[PDB]
């Protein structure tokens, strides 16, 4: 709830912030409201190198136990 | 870049319709564990004959 407050969001963490103090079945449509409200912004359409540079580059060690492997 | 490898303890088994049977076992040359060897020889004095 803090990282949605640098970005700007001031009023979307008003409302799971006054729902925390209840905990309650009877409000959570509210809270999935939020949620599904999210998804359309919009797609993040990126070129292909810029979007598959944290997938494809990975630290692979050989530091792992490899009495846990055997059993896999 | 670099992977790790991981060879995992294998091995190969066979059915029974194919297990050949041994090769037989026969001899080249005797067995030989001693041989000879020319080595001088020395008298009762000390001195070389």
């Amino acid at each position: 709830l803090d990282n949605m407050r640098k970005a700007g969001l001031t009023d979307i963490p008003k409302m799971i912030q006054d729902w925390l103090v209840d905990c309650s079945i009877e409000k959570f449509p509210l809270m999935a409201k939020i949620y599904s409200w999210s998804f359309h912004v919009g797609f993040r359409k990126q070129k292909m190198l810029d979007a598959a540079l944290d997938q494809l580059k990975t630290e692979y060690t050989e530091d792992v136990d490899d009495e846990m492997y055997r059993e896999y | 870049k670099t992977i790790p490898t991981f060879e995992p303890k294998e091995s190969i088994l066979k059915k029974l319709e194919d297990i050949k049977p041994e090769q037989v076992k026969k001899q080249t040359k005797l067995f030989r564990i001693f041989e000879p060897r020319q080595l001088p020889v020395y008298r009762a004095n000390g001195e070389k004959e």
